């Protein structure tokens, strides 16, 4: 395993990107994922590719699902972390790329699962969170479990696709598109004078 | 309170939070995306914002004649309107918590 890290690093440091996709992985492939899950959690959205080719390993695998709910996790911290113009656009090519692989999977299986907004996604190394007294908050051990179908994926696409339409033609508003609410935005698309935009997010809505 | 030769000084108080798409001045060819707006205007913003934050009694009627002060101009008034619209938008679900900025559009006109 601590090879494998070692593997893993060093092909990406030297954008090796082809060889850590082809490997066969016999065994390994969970702990690679995890690896590559973790260095991708861990890193900046904007200056290292990791869900990108987390998702290209495992297109190449035929691993549509997980593929899917990896560009979904890559769209959903684009909007809470990454507020540009360009992360927004980031935001809807991954959510674009997660329903055309789910439009790939048959409709029994297409469906992702996440963790509740609001699972506090401990960084992996991040300190017990300890209370006033000093002792360990114990684990909340109900992380809720939603599951995302088709639908619910086109919604999070429509609302970020309307964030990107209103960031492009007011390039300052970036910043409040990327946190608003459906309710919000069409406050702000109204306001802006985008109605049709506005009218479609209602109706999805 | 009064700007004569048009010198736009209030500006340096206030800091954009959004870029104005105004698509009407097509007329001079250098694109420079994103400076950081300097760290002057970055300080002088954060005392106004600052100024506004638990607010008390004997400082609610001077800081309203400066915001109007710092409100003459175009801009300077779309800023000073962006921030008292900032100040109320943090609590309509809780009724029982009189918790809002009383420097805020909600305030001023339920009052009136």
């Amino acid at each position: 395993l601590d090879c494998l890290r070692q593997l893993v690093v060093v092909l990406c440091e030297r954008s090796q990107l082809q060889d850590l996709v082809e490997f066969p992985y016999v065994n390994l492939h969970n702990e690679v994922v995890g690896i590559i899950e973790s260095r991708a959690r861990a890193v900046d959205l904007m200056t290292h590719n990791y869900y990108e080719l987390l998702y290209a390993f495992h297109i190449y695998r035929h691993n549509y699902r997980k593929a899917g709910s990896v560009m979904f996790e890559y769209g959903m911290r684009l909007g809470r972390e990454v507020r540009t113009l360009r992360g927004l656009q980031k935001q809807v090519n991954s959510y674009l790329a997660c329903l055309n692989c789910l439009r790939l999977i048959r409709p029994e299986y297409a469906w992702i699962v996440q963790p509740v907004s609001g699972a506090v996604y401990e960084r992996p190394g991040a300190s017990p969170k300890r209370n006033y007294d000093g002792e360990s908050s114990a684990v909340p051990s109900s992380s809720q479990i939603e599951i995302l179908e088709l639908r619910d994926l086109e919604k999070e696409y429509v609302l970020a696709q309307t964030r990107l339409t209103l960031a492009k033609h007011n390039p300052s508003t970036a910043a409040i598109a990327g946190s608003s609410a459906a309710e919000e935005m069409v406050a702000l698309l109204v306001q802006a004078g985008l109605f049709d935009t506005a009218i479609s997010l209602c109706q999805t809505f | 309170r009064k700007d004569p030769f048009h010198l736009e000084l209030a500006l340096e108080y206030w800091c954009p939070t959004e870029p104005l798409q105004s698509t009407s001045l097509m007329g001079s060819f250098l694109g420079v995306a994103h400076q950081r707006p300097p760290q002057r205007q970055v300080l002088l913003s954060k005392f106004v914002r600052q100024m506004s934050d638990l607010l008390p009694a004997t400082l609610y009627l001077p800081y309203l004649k400066m915001l109007r002060g710092l409100a003459s101009g175009p801009q300077c008034a779309h800023y000073c309107f962006s921030l008292l619209k900032a100040n109320g938008g943090s609590s309509a679900e809780n009724l029982q918590a009189a918790g809002g900025s009383p420097v805020s559009w909600d305030h001023f006109f339920h009052s009136l």
